[PDB]
């Protein structure tokens, strides 16, 4: 069907069709452009008319320019031939190597899986890395929140996390640049180029990356997130992986809807924010879970306006949060990598019931004994200063070195398995290395290389 | 935040002002006499 | 004497500073409370002389 | 005809505008071509408001709207017991249809003040804390109140867990039928849910209704009332429900979402005015009836979620003025270990006192004077009160999913009040509890069910109970 | 006359008149329904179409459904045939002891009295409780209003007055519950029966009792108050008794005015509030007033939303009261019972020509040293309370004994304390409170005030912990 554009204000378009007006989430493609204009529908206004928010800008507009609509919402390309690439939120190539040549397309607006398709029991993704493994682990299927954000070495993180997932796990990643800086997201681009993440030469790119830049209109950045996740979703439902889909900004995401409300007319909720906040944030995060074929867990990174907690962005993200990584600039001034906060990274899932009654144990131990350090550290007796000793050596043996660092520090990467995790973390709270010296357990992987480094 | 106590008002500004007057008044008082 | 006066003295502004730490907690939560209700009170005075027309 | 049909004038917002229906009541529910259901909210001169239950993505302008005859009604009967249903009464569990030859309108009103009696009979939770110091009775409101994360939904779940001890026996009177409202709630958290009583055995006296939080607002917003019918035809067909709310922030918030876009006066952050008798309107369907009623009753457990436990906040006071008590769940005390973290000085229970049985009673009320007395202290007498509030809090604690039959927490505090746990490092108070229960839970039967039937501690009871406590302290650690 | 519902929206109706437009504030008659659905007349809309306001649930109401006009407001019976019986907004009996058989019957909207009308005398009005008594009296014939958040003693202090003034009282009494919980009158019809205050069996009853509460429409809740009022304005004018009028709550009354504000077309004013609010509420609060035909003392319990006194409800309705009781979450959360707040609780009476010179210094006096204490909580949170003078340590010890002195165990509160409720005549309460002021128990520790009655209770509490 065709109709034609009736009002043109701002990012909203009101467009009518004399015959077969388009459901509401529908794709419209505004005819003679030099490039491509989308228009997504939000509303039946009535008469005939529907309003739409516009995907890209709207300067050259004519009222009465002929508009088709597409007769599904925005379908982007999915499939391995995504990996590696760079797309926007209409699923087009912005990366300059060509069109992303796959043989499915998915509709961005899809429902989450139904109630007899969820896994009825919580388990654990190992990640491979020993602070997030062990203190603060990740539920395979849950929203985990990336505290901190420049000078921590959170890009280091994520590209850790996607190969590690891609080596442990065999499943794939999305990265979702909602409100992404054009410059942060190059150097993004470039950085996971040379660290082997995204492969411009053959087929082995374990990333997928989804942009939508900060001088995109709120609808773009509104549905950004969505195109992410339905790569993200065939990844899961048709190949059967445990795939990653990173989220950057969250906060970001939640400020992009609530523009396109405050645009559409809608009067705001509490603290300017958009009546539909609850919803938005659910019928985005319902679908990242576990299904009977596979799983989408996401890293979410959380930005909280004024730093007040209780602010609703935060306080509706953090609803959903199964769990948090903090990455603190005071844990890496002294030198440990990843910066992982080892007392202020929670998880729900650590519970006996869950990760079993022996890893629990061993993470209260641990965290017990860096309580107990910083407490001693308060005011520098027999004991105090054998505690002392083992939380400085627990402090060494979170750190651990990455495989995407490799070409920058030389040394290898170590992917820690969970059973060697905990393992160590026993044996250096039951005592089992107090004759080692404390920087042996210095970017290291399991326990053995800490006592082959103290050979030395 | 530099005058943030006494800026507030309050018990914390309001002594802090009769301490600085207590001991101005001792000093203009131990000046004038020297004069 | 000394060494009475200077831990008693120690461990008194410790507990001011405690309690100082406690009070600005507090104050912190009931300072963010006011400013969300200052934002919305003043998004509901334009959004009602906004309807009004 | 425009009469028993309508076309939509528009659609979005969440509300459609719909010409034709002119035989249409207010509140009754329509039907869409795309098989959508709705409530006409607004009867206009020229239209109908309908408030849709599901996406707007599914009506298009100019789709035909029939109408139902029906005001709001859901299927209720003992049909839906062990199956989990939506905000409208369809399973969602793929068990097949609910066989309910009953329904029962959404928004019937509350039983008034005749219809009533106070309410007597103990609504066991199987926690410590609660049935000793913050006791519920059928027929009460009690609110469980507190931030994210602090254990509201575990008691709610512990509850329903007990109340198998019970729904297992022979005593008609004494069984309770669980229903649980879970609104914007993670899906994933719900099916967790769902096993996790199914596993109990837990479910086949339990009714699940689920509008989570990828359901459109005004499913979230139906559930509770949907829950509270379903609930409501046992309290009127002489038996007892008891119905938990997880939890009315989130339908609250999901009906200022459908008030801002119906364009509704703001008030306080944003909350339309009704939004009080939104709660009111809803909990005060949980009564007591008295025996000229049938006797039956509905308890409600309304959960509330607090931000940086603030509970002076709006939806806070507003459901502590509908409700009969509270139970405060504390973050600091969740963080130090204190499971269930229930703030005793803070948690009340009003109307639930004059239910509580006789033996509870006898040990529970010096547990408060003496956990009173701890908290006002906090020589040789005040560290003895020390002591004694230390071991009483220790033996407050309690794990997840193990709810305790009422004379076994009677002999655990018992054994705590009465001071034979004084010499042991609160360290160890836990330990001793678990080897203590296991104790009386094998050698001693015939005491636990002595205090069972008579409902009281007898003086030979008493004695029992002194001989047994003295006899395993001795042989312990 | 007769018309047609034309619109529906949740408890607002736009009905159309042909012939005979009703008057303002009438009653129409919905036809066809099972139970009596009443709509009041609020607007004159022009085109014959009114807007009113419907007593009852508006499901299944359908847009062509007939209305009759009564030609005359909601009239309620009213009379000593409506004692120790119940009735809802619109004077029926919801008690099932059969029809109300008053002579006459009297519409809920009347004029407020005269200014020719008005008393002015101030007799006191001894409750037996401490703070209420020393700091605030109550005056007999006046107008008492409890302020209070969620959850802070707002019922049972009413309950507490009801058996402290109520049961002994000469004349009648009136309790209307407006937007209160069900099984709170439940609670209170069976109470006031089990002690002989309600009679089933014949016309010895001594309280009348009206009932819209949080379940009902928000036009049951509006008018469920003019009701109580239209109940106690009978007693009053055409009796010349004295009456008791406990209202509990009448922040509800405003509140749901809110409620249908909104449907009613009218821009709002601030926190969402009908622009009509003041002027509603002084409609209202006008007829609750003693005149020289006879005598009204009016207790009122007013929430405070979100503990918020500056909210517009509990600050316009702070104009109509004589005296005011303020609780505090604050002084309730330290154990003080009630927790009225001292220095924000006011009467008009306190007047030395009114209560006495003695009287007046003691409450004087007892509000000056709180203030005191209060000024120097800053330095004593922070600096601790070392550094304090010896006349401020010895204000701060004054002042905590005097606060643990003015809580109060109540005879309704037993339930669930144990506690025998202690009953404080006037002149003991001044006598403790000046010997706490005079300096004759520095001595005694500040937890043996706590709690008691008299202050030789005092004493004997402080003797036994010793
Ligand atoms: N009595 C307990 N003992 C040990 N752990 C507990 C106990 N109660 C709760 N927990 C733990 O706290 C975790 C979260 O608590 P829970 O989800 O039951 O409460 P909640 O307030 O409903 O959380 P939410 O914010 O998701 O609504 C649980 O997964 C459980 O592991
Ligand atoms: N005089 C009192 N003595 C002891 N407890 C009280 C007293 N007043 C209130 N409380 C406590 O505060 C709770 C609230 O009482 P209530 O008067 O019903 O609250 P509201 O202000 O909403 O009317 C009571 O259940 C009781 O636990
Ligand atoms: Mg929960
Ligand atoms: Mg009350």
């Amino acid at each position: 069907a065709t109709g034609r554009i009736v009002a043109v204000i701002g990012a909203v378009v009101d467009v009518q069709f004399d015959e077969g007006l388009p459901p509401i989430l529908n794709a419209l493609e505004v005819q003679g452009r030099e490039t491509r204009l989308v228009l997504e529908v939000a509303q039946h206004l009535g008469e005939s008319t529907v309003r739409t928010i516009a995907m890209d800008g709207t300067e050259g507009l004519v009222r009465g320019q002929k508009v088709l609509d597409s007769g599904a919402p925005i379908k982007i390309p999915v499939g391995p031939e995504t990996l590696g690439r760079i797309m926007n939120v209409i699923g087009e190539p912005i990366d300059e190597r060509g069109p992303i040549k796959t043989k499915q397309f998915a509709p961005i607006h899809a429902e989450a899986p139904e109630f007899m398709e969820m896994s009825v029991e919580q388990e654990i993704l190992v990640t491979g890395i020993k602070v997030v493994d062990l203190l603060a682990p990740y539920a395979k299927g849950g929203k985990i929140g990336l505290f901190g954000g420049a000078g921590v070495g959170k890009t280091v993180l994520i590209m850790e996390l996607i190969n590690n997932v891609a080596k442990a796990h065999g499943g794939y990643s999305v990265f979702a640049g909602v409100g992404e800086r054009t410059r942060e997201g190059n150097d993004l681009y470039h950085e996971m180029i040379e660290s082997g993440v995204i492969n411009l030469k053959d087929a082995t790119s374990k990333v997928a990356l989804v942009y939508g830049q900060m001088n995109e209109p709120p609808g773009a950045r509104a549905r950004v997130a969505l195109t992410g996740l339905t790569v993200a979703e065939y990844f899961r439902d048709q190949e059967g992986q445990d795939v990653l889909l990173f989220i950057d900004n969250i906060f970001r995401f939640t400020q992009a809807g609530s523009e396109v409300s405050a645009l559409l007319g809608r009067i705001p909720s509490a603290v300017g924010y958009q009546p539909t906040l609850a919803t938005d944030m659910g019928t985005m995060q319902e679908r990242i879970t576990t299904t009977k074929k596979g799983s989408i867990t996401s890293v979410q990174a959380i930005y909280v306006p004024a730093d007040d907690l209780t602010d609703p962005a935060p306080a509706t993200t953090f609803a959903h949060l199964d769990a948090t990584t903090v990455l603190s600039r005071a844990i890496a001034e002294l030198g440990i990598y990843p910066a992982v906060d080892p007392l202020d990274s929670t998880s729900r899932i650590m519970d006996p019931n869950i990760v079993g009654s022996e890893h629990y144990d061993v993470a209260r131990g641990v965290q017990k004994i860096l309580q107990d350090y910083k407490s001693l550290q308060d005011i520098i007796s027999e004991e105090d200063k054998l505690t002392v000793s083992r939380a400085r050596k627990i402090q060494r043996f979170l750190s651990q070195p990455f495989q995407v660092a490799e070409v920058f520090t030389g040394h290898m990467g170590k992917l820690v398995p969970l059973k060697e995790t905990i393992k160590g973390f026993q044996q250096i709270l039951a005592g089992e290395y107090d004759h080692l010296p404390e920087q042996a357990f210095y970017m290291v992987g399991p326990i053995e290389e800490a006592v082959a480094k103290a050979d030395k | 935040g530099a005058g943030s106590i006494r800026e507030a008002g309050g018990a914390f500004g309001k002594r802090e002002q009769a301490e600085e007057e207590r001991y101005f008044r001792a000093q203009s008082r131990e000046q004038l006499a020297a004069l | 004497s000394t060494t009475s006066e200077q831990s008693a003295r120690m461990t008194a502004m410790d507990n001011a500073s405690k309690n100082a730490s406690e009070m600005i907690d507090k104050l912190t939560l009931t300072f963010n409370r006011t400013r969300q209700a200052v934002i919305t009170k003043e998004l509901i005075e334009i959004i009602s002389g906004a309807a009004a027309l | 005809d425009l009469e028993e049909t309508g076309r939509v004038l528009s659609i979005g917002d969440g509300i459609a505008r719909v010409h034709g229906l002119r035989n249409v009541q207010a509140e009754e529910m329509v039907e869409f071509s795309s098989g959508l259901k709705g409530m006409s909210l607004n009867l206009e001169p020229d239209n109908v408001g309908v408030v849709v239950f599901g996406n707007d993505k599914l009506i298009k302008e100019g789709d035909i709207v029939k109408r139902t005859g029906a005001i709001v009604d859901v299927p209720v009967g003992e049909e839906l017991l062990g199956r989990v249903v939506d905000a409208l009464g369809n399973a969602i569990d793929g068990k097949g249809p609910i066989g309910s030859k009953t329904r029962r309108r959404v928004g019937l009103k509350a039983p008034g003040i005749i219809p009533r009696i106070s309410v007597r009979e103990p609504m066991q939770t199987g926690i410590k804390a609660v049935d000793s110091l913050v006791p519920i009775g059928r027929g009460q409101r009690e609110l469980i109140i507190g931030d994210r994360q602090t254990g509201k939904t575990s008691i709610a779940i512990d509850t329903i867990i007990n109340q198998k001890r019970f729904n297992d026996g022979s005593d008609e009177k004494k069984k309770l039928y669980c229903i649980y409202v879970a609104i914007g709630q993670k899906r994933s958290t719900v099916a967790q849910l769902v096993k996790r009583l199914t596993d109990a055995d837990a479910m086949k006296y339990t009714i699940v209704v689920s509008a989570t939080a990828s359901d459109a607002a005004p499913l979230q917003y139906l559930a509770p009332y949907s829950g509270c019918s379903m609930g409501e035809y046992f309290r009127d067909n002489g038996k007892h429900a008891l119905i938990i709310y997880d939890d009315l922030s989130k339908q609250a918030v999901a009906y200022r979402q459908m008030s801002l876009l119906l364009r509704r006066p703001p008030g306080r952050e944003a909350y339309p005015g009704d939004v009080f008798y939104l709660h009111s309107r809803l909990l005060e369907r949980a009564a007591k009836m008295n025996d000229a009623f049938g006797g039956g009753s509905l308890t409600a457990l309304p959960v509330i979620e607090t931000q940086a436990g603030d509970v002076s906040a709006y939806i806070p006071t507003n459901v502590i003025s509908i409700t009969d008590g509270q139970i405060f769940l504390e973050t600091e005390l969740f963080y130090k270990g204190i499971r269930p973290a229930i703030n005793v000085g803070l948690s009340v229970s009003r109307v639930g006192s004059a239910a509580q049985t006789r033996a509870m009673k006898q040990v529970a009320g010096t547990m408060k004077l003496e956990l009173a007395q701890y908290r006002e202290v906090a020589d040789a007498a005040t560290q003895q009160l020390l002591s004694r509030g230390v071991r009483l809090t220790e033996l407050l604690k309690q794990g997840q999913y193990s709810p305790m039959a009422i004379e076994e927490q009677v002999a655990v505090i018992y054994a705590g009040v009465r001071g034979y746990l004084d010499k042991l490092e609160p360290s160890k108070i836990t330990k001793f509890e678990n080897a203590f229960l296991s104790h009386v839970v094998s050698q001693h039967q015939a005491l636990l069910g002595t205090i069972r039937a008579d409902g009281k501690i007898s003086e030979q009871s008493d004695a029992k109970l002194k001989e047994i406590v003295t006899n395993f302290l001795a042989g312990f650690e």
